[PDB]
Order: structure tokens, then C-alpha cells, then sequence
RNA sequence: CAGGCAGGUUUUAGCCCGAAUACAUUAGCAUGGAAUAAUGGAAUAGGACUAAGUCCAUUUUAUUGGUUCUUGGAUUUGGUAAU
RNA sequence: AACCUGGUUGAUCCUGCCAGUUACAUAUGCUUGUCUUAAAUAUUAACCCAUGCAUGUGCCAGUUCAGUAUUGAACAGCGAAACUGCGAAUGGCUCAUUAAAACAGUUAUAGUUUAUUUGAUAAUUAAAGAUUACAUGGAUAACCGAGCUAAUUGUUGGGCUAAUACAUGCUUAAAAUUCCGUGUCCUGCGACCGGAACGUAUUUAUUAGAUAUUAGACCAAUCGCAGCAAUGUGAUUGAGAUGAAUCAAAGUAACUGAUCGGAUCGAGGUUUACCUCGAUAAAUCAUCUAAGUUUCUGCCCUAUCAGCUCUCGAUGGUAGUGUAUUGGACUACCAUGGCAGUCACGGGUAACGGAGAAUUAGGGUUCGAUUCCGGAGAAGGAGCCUGAGAAACGGCUACUACAACUACGGUUCGGCAG
């Protein structure tokens, strides 16, 4: 009965505070649920594991214990595909969560560019594989291929950081979902303000 | 309709006109059968039940009914 | 399981001074004038007269 | 680089625009969360053109204000964006038919927008519990001068 | 507390039921329905103590359980010892084709108004909330916990509708604004009926309202307690105890014993 | 005591009438207010009202600019007032 | 009835107390004819307990091949068991704990959960799979029969058949929108053509929701309304709700698929094609009900209690956990605060708080275990199953102290503050 009643505290004026009530059941406090990753099945066969907990109203709440694949969205483009997350880096909350590759709502991680690479290719005619072969278009320029241009000319100035990411195969993104609460793990792809920044934490972190 | 009166009036008002009859002491025994039954498996239970002081409602009706047919007048 | 709800009320009124020479004299002269039985009765009456004047004063206010 | 990192590990907004804004390369991109609690309250100029990321603000967050609204003098400036306001009232004493003085202390949250100072009158609103004590946010600040002891100061404000 | 209450005490059951103090110890507890606990009249009360059609407790048990259906509430059959008949309702006693209004006194006691097959058709509904829901559709809701689909758009949140029960059709509504007639569903002033004077909103969380009536008395109550009994002076239903207006204890005496 | 009933069969398969009211201080809400009491406004100066000029900010103008403009705020000046 | 009188002297006039006087609570002594009404192991032990009862329940409408009655040849009256479903978390007793804690009067829930009720709402069953929907599949109580123990509403073990139990599952709308094909025409990512996605919910990211408080003007560009273009026109229709929303409703992208989208049940009618009124299961929004947590204000003695809280939280900030949700409620990192003579912190209370109770010129004094309400608890203490709902306790687990049976192996539906 790990409770959370604010009684076992000390009122403003730090004087101990009285109790007449045994711990009451609605102050429930469930066992924490650290969330790891299977981006290393060196031991861990069963890729992802999610256990459902019977919550109050009568509903179920799925709890993420072990995972390997989540869903992520590229802010800029409005694209979202399910991908395989790689390694967790910098958890902010604490560095131990990174050491155990645990999944906090706001844990910054890596993903496979594959789905985004695949897409950025189909909609713009730009693979993002090593720079030289850059574009891959059609043979004749009379029909609908005229659009991959129109979009491509949209000065798709995807930050020098977004570019490097793709080619390296790794992609930076933060999460936005309580695994211990919904069982999933969804995140947005890192960019501008935070990208530049979180990276800094990483550059200086190792150096 | 005495046929309405017979359906509405209380079981106690009927024994009063000497139409329904007796009011035997249920309490004690019913409390004692609870005793046994609560401690048996269906097998015997059924049997026991075939011994709980009479006066079914099904019984109350047949008796109510008899006053129905057998009576007519005014 | 006893939970009465009817109401109490005492019709009596005990006097402060238990042996007022002058007061007792009136109570008796009264009991004999009205064929009363016990001093109680006499107080029962005074107590009633009370409710009236206490309500008269209350209203004169 | 300052308002963003400054120790803490990130500071976005409720309306996660940002980096995506680079998509609307012509109009105004520098959006910040804008709001108006209303209830006859003006929304601080400073609140809008600020770089501050205070989730516990009543103009920069999905923090509501409901019912109880307060006016009280300020006691301390310490604490991170939290202040203690002291209210001064009289209490009646049934028997003696007179009063005595009394003071309740209140934990108030202060969005960066308005600038504090010790010993000034402040207006708090009733916002959801933000912490053990906090349950009030500042909405309107009036600067005032008290030459010295804030404790000595007692005004039926 | 253990869980959720489930009974009700003689002593604790509303003065609106004009209940028997000596009675028993309990009292039929209203069933979770269209109207709130305090603002309601469970059938058992409605027939036993009210109409007096029933009497002993089992008397009801017959009436509402009998395969004949003797009680109707707003054109529907009911067989629950304590269905919470609320304000501005219409109850029909099948076996006699009786039609009643569930309305409060002027002294705040639940009164039964007898209606003609005519009014028995329409029932007055007050508007709870108003917002648009699923697939671009508008919904309105009445105190009577009615949920309305595609309602006339000229209807503000604090409105009052006239309902044709027979066709489950609306007709002639009327919001609350300076210059209407109203009934107050609850308060130190319930059962009154007057002309709305003006509605001062204070937003801080509680708006108020004023009123006038027959002898031109000044009334004050919170909006939530105003029910628009009609638009511009003409009331929409026949009121109990003459007109919705109460007398000084002084006016009652002079009217009755003429002092 | 007290219950909240009861009153008239001489309209009796129905009639008449009731279950009212007041007090509830202390803290909160709406609101009328002229006394006492506390508190406050223009004194470094600056204030006030007014006109124009300038700068910052901005609603409706389809929307984005650029002007203008309404609307807030900042100043400078000049006028007005028993400053 | 705003009253008082005896006692300090050899007498006297004073403060002053003791005493009397009075009411009321339990106790108790003596004495008792009526009628009406009636509290009643609280105090001292919230101390212990034999015994019996104190919670069960079935319709016309979830399963009847029990039994009756010789009954629609599938089954139709009555009607037990047993599987099903609800209930058992209401009440009832008690006050030991408990002084801003609980309570009350107030307020919040834009920080939340609510089975049963009342109103309304659903055209699309997801992919892979698989496929009957005139409708699928497998197993088990009751029963038959074998058995164990000294023992209990213990239960092994073999054979038999039904469900609203369990398990699995079939169901063509169009338009629109978005995207794709090196498809035509044309250049507007425009038009026609063809292909793909498309319910709801879940989980994120993003677009727009035009604070109808808030007037207008000119040139350019885009935009949309006519539109081949020309040239225009027009800026209009618009805007549910609130004091206020990162509200309601909605567009795009993808995720999960353990959300839902009825393989069920009556009865009354009637020459057909069926018809009419119901039961019940169950999703979301309301609604009712109730519950968490919450704002502000108010408590008895006491400093022979003055400094208190802070090694782990004490006050605030950050990120996460966790919860029904808010929150240091818990983790990590960071700041050092938070309270106090307008009595903190600590201690006492034969202290559960109110509504109220006794006497009262006025003001007061003293009580409130005890029918209403709220709280707490069930031998002490912690833990939990289940459920919409309790840390329940007339449910379970272990410990401490105990109660009952024993063939001493083991057992108890063992907790009377009902
Ligand atoms: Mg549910
Ligand atoms: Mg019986
Ligand atoms: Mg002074
Ligand atoms: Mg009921
Ligand atoms: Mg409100
Ligand atoms: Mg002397
Ligand atoms: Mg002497
Ligand atoms: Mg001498
Ligand atoms: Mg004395
Ligand atoms: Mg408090
Ligand atoms: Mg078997
Ligand atoms: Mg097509
Ligand atoms: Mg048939
Ligand atoms: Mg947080
Ligand atoms: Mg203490
Ligand atoms: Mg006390
Ligand atoms: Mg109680
Ligand atoms: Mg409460
Ligand atoms: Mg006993």
C-alpha cells in the first residue's frame, strides 16, 4: 500500500501532523515501472512487453516495461511513421535512466531514418543518402514530375543538422508519452531550438 | 368485484373474515433450515426444502381461487 | 433501539425561597379558595401566566 | 541560449511551435503562448514579449483561475518565482465585544512577467494546487513604499 | 465514507414532502433520475401522501407493479416506487386520465395542479447547456435532462422552451431578459412568479436577478433559480394557489379571517 | 405532555381547510450609505485638462506588405486653471 | 420573580469567606393506586466471549431431460437444486484515536472517479487471418458412480448435457478529403482519368478553431465568388460555450488494436408477404447519485514549551515517475527557504466537531458519549483479493495477545464497539 496521502508530511511550520485514518484505498500508489529497450536483444529475446493494470473507474491502463519500437513525428513536414528507436541519450531527469536506457516521457533518443528517408524521397525526389547522388528524378520532364521540382525548390533548407542526421542513419527525437501509463512510446523529431541545445549537452557531455 | 377485493386486500384481512385461515410460526424453523441448508450441497438441500413449514404463495392463490369460483351472489 | 421524538416540557416551576412566610400563605389561601390539591397545581398556573406575559413583554419590545 | 538552457534541461511552451515555424518563412514566426484569464484583468505587456518559460504562469499556460481572488501585502522576495503575502485582518471577541489583530500568510506564485519588490501590495487569483503551499498566482501587482519593517506594517487593506 | 449512501431518514427527508414527522424512521429515497434528490417527488410520495390513491406501503407496490400500468410521467410509463418527478412535469393517472403539473407552492411545498387534456400536451422545459457535438451537429439540454438534436439556433443557454409532448416537438421559446415572467424553482423565494427586472452578471462566479409581480414586490435571486414561465407578462401555465404570489402572514389573516 | 391533524353526510361515489412564520451573531458573496476611524492623492517634482508633433504597441479593413488609421502607452512642446 | 439569610463583638460599622438557598445530571435510601409517554454498560475496559439470530435474492422475459402433474413430439403450469446476475462497500454500534486535524459555514474541481437511473448517439467491423450468419466452437456445475480424513458450508477423482458463463466471429451507401501513377489536357502541386486510405476509440505531432470588447482607406501579391481568358467582383456567408482554455466540433500524418459497432430473451396479435409492446447485454456524451482532493474563517488548558522544520523533504524551482487527477505525493538535479509574542514548535485534556443541552434582566457560566450530519474504528497493527465502490472487516494473508475442536497428524464462515 505505497500511499501518497499528504498526511505523512509536516505542515508549513514543519510540526509533525496527526493521523486517525488508516491508509485508505483510494490513495493507491502503484509500483514504479522502469522502461528499457530491446535495441540489444543480447539476452532479451521477447522484444516488447506491456502489462495492463486494472485502474480505478474500471478501465485498464497498459504499462510499458520493455520496448523496441515507437512512433515519431517530424515537426516540420507533418509526417509520422512507426520506427525502431535506437539508444537513449541524456534523460535530463537523471543520467541513470540513460545508463539503463529507461524510457521517461521526456527522454531524448535516436531512431531509424528509413521511414522518413523513404518518404522524403517519394515526395521531393531527394534520398538524403551520401550527398553526391543527391537527387533521383524521372527521365522525361513534361508530366507530374514537375511537382517534385516545385516542392524541392521550396528551398527545403532542412537545417545543416537535420541533413547530417539522415545520412548517419541515426535521428534525434524526444518522447511525449508515459510508458508506465499508456504502454506506448511516442516522440517528436528534434529540431531548431532544442536540437541545437540538446546536442550541445551531448557534445560537451562526452568531450 | 369481490374478485378484486380478494386480489387486493392483505393476507391478514382475509384470515379475519375466515377466508384464508391460519398464520403458523415460520420464524423459528425457517431460521433453522437456513442452518442446515447453508451447510449442504444441492443433493440434500432439495430434500430439506421438501419439509419447510407450508403456506406457499402458490398455496395462498389456490385457496384465494377457490373462494372465487365457489362464491357468487348479490 | 429507542429513538423517541415526542417532546418534553415541565409544567412546574420551583420557587427560589423555599419558606417565604408571606408566599406560602397565599398559596394555601388559594388552594382552599379553588379546591386545589397540591402546591404544584398553583405553580402550574403561575407558569402558564408566565408564558403570556413573557410573550407580551417580548412583543412590547 | 540564456532563457532557454539556464541550468535546467530545456524550456519550451504549451504550444509546441518553434522549429516548425521555419515552415512559414514569411509572416511572423516568433509565436509564444498568448492568453487572457479575463475576469476583469489586463494581460501584462511584459508577459507577451518575454522569453520566459513558466508553466505555472496564468498567461503563459493552461493554468486557470477560479473563485477566490486576493489582495495582500508582500513579505518575502526569496524563493524561485514564489512569494509570501501577509493579510491583516481584525477578529471580533464575543465577550469583551472588541477585536484583536491577526495575520494569515499566503504562498503565491509569480510569473516572471511582473517584477516583484518587497513590501508591496499584490493581487492573487485562485489557481489549482501548484505545490504543498502554493494555491495562488499573482495577477496584478501594485508597487508600494513602506520605510522599513514589513512586519511592523499592518494595514486593513 | 464506506461507499455511497443508500437510504433516507424520516427526519432528513425534505420539508417539501410535507412529511409525517411521527411517521416511521425512513422515507422512500428518490431514485437517481431526471431531477436532483431534494428537487423531486418520488411516486410513492405522490400517490400515498399526495393524491391519497394509495395508502399503506404495499398499496403502491400494487399500483406500479400491476400489469395494467396506472402511472404516466411525461407520456411514458413508470413503475418505480421512487421515480423523481420534478418541476414542470406532467403526470397522468391512467385509470382515471388525470393530468398533473409538478409545481412548488408559494410556501415551497410540492403541489399537484390539475391540467386539461389541453396543457397535458405541452410541458415547459428550461435550457441546461447548449453546444455542438458529433459530426457538426447542435445539441441543447433541458433541466428535465432532455437531450435535444437540431434545435432552433436562436436559443441562448438560459432559455425556456414549450414542449409538445405528443409530437416531441418544440414551439415558441423565450430567453430570460429584462421584461419576462418567471417561476423560481428553489430558494428563500421559491414558488413566486413575477416580471424580470434586470440581470446583473458579476462573473466572479455568481450572477443575480431582480423581479416584480402582482402587488409589485421586489424579488432577489440567483439566475440558476429563475425559470422563465413565459415571455412578456403572459404566463404559459396555470399556477397553483391562485397566482404565484405569497402573502404576509398579515395578508393571509386579513384574507381568510379578515382581521 | 403533545401529534399535525382535522372540520361538515343535511350537495357525498363528493365538500371545506392545514402543515405558516421568526432568530440564526462569526467568515465568505450582491447591494444602499453622507457619520466616527484608519488609509490615500499634485512637493525633488510633478501633477491635472487640452491641442499638435514625434516614437513604440495594436483591433476591424479577406489575408500578407507598405502607407494611413482607430486604439492603448512614451515623450517634447504650447495653451488653460486663483496651478 | 434584576430578591438573599446564619457565623468573626461586650455592643457597632466593614472587606471577606464558610454555610444555607436554587436548578440539573448519574448514584442511592425509604415509599409507591391509576392513565398517557419513555431513556436505558457511555463513563470503570475500545477488556474478554459460550450460545442463537443479525444478508440475501428469480420474473411473463439468463440456463431446467431434477420432481410433480400422463403435459404444444424440440421446450409451453407449478417448481429445488446448480451454473448465471446483482447484493453483500446500506444499515446497525461505538468514540479509543483526533485541537486547523476532524468539523462547521463557505469555495474549487479549467485538477478527478462514479455500478444502478433518466435523455441522446451511432450506414462503414480495422490489417494479416479467417469466414456460417438462417447464427459457429470447445469445457464444466447440478446429476450418475468410486474415495479419503477423527475433524469443518474440506475436497480428490471418473462419466453426462445448457447458457446473456466461456471462446470465435459474418456483415456492399454515395459524396468529400488526403496521397499516389514518369495517365491525358495545362501549367494553378490546376482540371478529367485511374489506383490507395477513410467509422469510433487509443497514442502523439501538427493545421485551423476568426477573445462577433475591437471603424476604415489606397498600390502591390495571394485568395476565394462568376470564372475558357479578358475583365471583374467581393471581402462577404461565418464564429456553439465560458469571467477565461492547449474548450466544444474539425483537417492532415501515423501508432495500438485489450474501446465499441447484440450469434441473447419474452408476451400479445394475425391466411401469407408477418405485425405490435416489451426484457436484457453494452460503447460515448450528458444526467442523476456519491466520493476523492481544495479556497477562506473559527476551537479548551499550558512557556516550571521559544525557538521549530532541513541526512533526506523542510520551503520554492526544474524535469520525470505515480494516481482517477492536482501536488515533493515519490525519484533526480538545483536554489535555501517555510513558521513564530497578531504564540510558532512542544505538552495536557475523564476532548471525536457540529446541530444543540442546563440556568440567564442584559452580558455570561458549564456541558455536549448519546436519534440529524460529517469523521474514525471494529482485539492491536500492517498487507491484499475483488469490485463502479472499501484497506472493508458480520471477506482474506502474516505477526503480537487470544477464542473453539482434535484420534495431537490437523482444523475453524475464530472477533458481539449489531
Ligand atoms: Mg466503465
Ligand atoms: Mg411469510
Ligand atoms: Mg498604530
Ligand atoms: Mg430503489
Ligand atoms: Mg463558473
Ligand atoms: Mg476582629
Ligand atoms: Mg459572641
Ligand atoms: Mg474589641
Ligand atoms: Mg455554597
Ligand atoms: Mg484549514
Ligand atoms: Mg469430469
Ligand atoms: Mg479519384
Ligand atoms: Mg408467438
Ligand atoms: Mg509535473
Ligand atoms: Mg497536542
Ligand atoms: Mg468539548
Ligand atoms: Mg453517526
Ligand atoms: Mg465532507
Ligand atoms: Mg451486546
Amino acid at each position: 500500500g505505497i500511499s501518497r496521502d499528504s498526511k505523512h508530511k509536516r505542515r508549513a511550520t514543519g510540526g509533525r501532523m496527526p493521523v486517525h485514518r488508516k491508509k485508505r484505498a483510494f490513495e493507491k500508489g502503484r509500483p514504479i515501472s522502469m522502461t528499457k529497450l530491446t535495441t540489444q536483444s543480447t539476452t532479451i529475446t521477447e522484444k516488447r512487453r506491456i502489462r495492463p493494470v486494472r485502474v480505478r473507474g474500471g478501465h485498464l491502463k497498459f504499462r510499458a516495461l520493455r520496448l523496441c519500437e515507437g512512433n515519431f513525428s517530424w515537426g516540420s513536414e507533418n509526417i509520422t511513421r512507426k520506427t525502431k528507436i535506437l539508444d537513449v541519450k541524456y534523460n535530463a531527469t537523471n543520467n541513470e535512466l540513460v545508463r539503463t536506457k529507461t524510457l521517461v516521457k521526456n527522454s531524448i533518443v535516436e531512431i531509424d531514418s528509413t521511414p522518413f528517408r523513404e518518404w522524403y524521397k517519394l515526395h521531393y525526389g531527394i534520398d538524403l543518402g551520401l550527398k553526391k547522388d543527391r537527387t533521383v528524378l524521372g527521365n522525361k520532364e513534361k508530366s507530374r514530375h514537375v511537382q517534385k521540382r516545385v516542392k524541392r525548390t521550396k528551398a527545403q533548407a532542412l537545417e545543416k543538422n537535420i541533413e547530417e542526421q539522415f545520412v548517419s542513419q541515426r535521428i534525434l527525437a524526444c518522447i511525449t508519452s508515459r510508458p508506465g501509463q499508456s504502454g506506448r512510446a511516442d516522440g517528436y523529431i528534434l529540431e531548431g531550438k532544442e536540437l541545437e541545445f540538446y546536442i550541445r549537452k551531448l557534445q560537451s557531455k562526452k568531450k | 368485484n369481490q374478485q378484486y377485493l380478494l386480489k387486493y386486500e392483505p393476507n391478514y384481512r382475509l384470515r379475519k373474515v375466515k377466508i384464508l385461515g391460519e398464520k403458523p410460526n415460520t420464524r423459528r424453523s425457517f431460521k433453522e433450515l437456513k442452518r442446515k441448508i447453508k451447510r449442504t450441497s444441492g443433493k440434500a438441500i432439495t430434500k430439506l426444502l421438501s419439509e419447510k413449514k407450508g403456506d406457499t404463495w402458490a398455496s395462498v392463490q389456490s385457496k384465494k381461487s377457490d373462494h372465487l369460483k365457489n362464491f357468487v351472489a348479490k | 433501539m429507542g429513538k423517541t421524538y415526542i417532546n418534553t416540557s415541565k409544567t412546574y416551576s420551583t420557587p427560589r425561597r423555599p419558606y417565604e412566610k408571606e408566599r406560602l400563605d397565599n398559596e394555601m389561601k388559594l388552594i382552599g379558595t379553588f379546591g386545589l390539591k397540591n402546591k404544584r397545581e398553583v405553580w402550574r398556573v403561575q407558569m402558564i401566566l408566565a408564558k403570556f406575559r413573557k410573550a407580551a413583554r417580548e412583543l412590547l419590545t | 541560449m540564456d532563457t532557454q538552457i539556464q541550468r535546467a534541461y530545456q524550456k519550451q511552451d504549451g504550444v509546441f511551435l518553434n522549429s516548425k515555424k521555419l515552415l512559414a518563412k514569411k509572416t511572423s514566426a516568433g509565436v509564444r503562448y498568448y492568453k487572457n484569464i479575463g475576469l476583469g484583468f489586463k494581460t501584462p505587456k511584459e508577459a507577451i514579449e518575454g522569453t520566459y518559460v513558466d508553466k505555472k504562469c496564468p498567461f503563459t499556460s493552461n493554468l486557470s483561475i477560479r473563485g477566490k481572488i486576493i489582495k495582500g501585502l508582500v513579505i518575502s522576495t526569496k524563493m524561485n518565482r514564489t512569494v509570501i503575502i501577509r493579510r491583516d485582518y481584525l477578529h471580533y471577541v464575543r465577550k469583551y465585544n472588541r477585536y484583536e489583530k491577526r495575520h494569515r500568510n499566503i504562498p503565491v506564485h509569480i510569473s516572471p512577467c511582473f517584477s516583484v519588490k518587497e513590501g508591496d501590495i499584490l493581487v492573487a487569483g485562485q489557481c489549482r494546487p501548484i505545490s504543498k503551499t502554493v494555491r495562488f498566482n499573482a495577477l496584478q501587482v501594485v508597487p508600494n513604499e513602506i520605510i522599513g519593517s514589513v512586519r511592523k506594517q499592518f494595514l486593513l487593506f | 465514507a464506506r461507499g455511497p449512501k443508500k437510504h433516507l431518514k424520516r427526519i432528513n427527508a425534505p420539508k417539501s414532502w410535507m412529511l409525517n414527522k411521527l411517521g416511521g424512521i425512513w422515507a422512500t429515497r428518490p431514485s437517481q433520475g431526471p431531477h436532483k434528490l431534494r428537487e423531486s417527488l418520488p411516486l410513492s410520495v405522490l400517490l400515498k401522501e399526495r393524491l391519497n390513491y394509495a395508502l399503506n406501503g404495499r398499496d403502491v407496490t400494487l399500483i406500479l407493479n400491476d400489469k395494467e400500468q396506472n402511472v404516466f410521467v411525461d407520456g411514458k410509463v413508470r413503475r418505480d416506487k421512487g421515480y423523481p418527478t420534478g418541476l414542470m412535469d406532467v403526470v397522468r393517472i391512467e385509470k382515471t386520465d388525470q393530468s398533473f403539473r409538478i409545481l412548488y407552492d408559494t410556501k415551497g411545498r410540492f403541489v399537484l395542479k390539475s391540467l386539461s387534456k389541453e396543457e397535458a400536451k405541452y410541458k415547459l422545459l428550461k435550457v441546461t447547456a447548449k453546444a455542438i457535438g458529433p459530426n457538426q451537429i447542435p445539441y441543447i439540454v433541458t433541466h428535465d435532462s432532455r437531450t435535444i438534436r437540431f434545435p432552433n439556433p436562436e436559443i441562448k443557454i438560459g432559455d425556456t422552451l414549450k414542449y409538445d409532448l405528443v409530437n416531441n416537438k418544440i414551439e415558441n421559446f423565450a430567453h430570460l431578459e429584462s421584461g419576462n415572467v418567471c417561476y423560481i424553482q428553489q430558494g428563500n423565494n421559491i414558488g413566486r412568479v413575477g416580471i424580470i427586472q434586470h440581470i446583473e452578471k458579476h462573473q466572479g462566479s455568481f450572477d443575480i436577478c431582480h423581479v416584480k409581480d402582482a402587488k409589485g414586490n421586489a424579488f432577489a435571486t440567483r439566475l440558476g433559480n429563475i425559470f422563465v414561465l413565459g415571455q412578456g407578462k403572459k404566463s404559459w401555465i396555470e399556477l397553483p394557489s391562485g397566482d404565484g404570489v405569497r402573502e404576509t402572514i398579515l395578508e393571509e389573516r386579513k384574507r381568510k379571517f379578515s382581521y
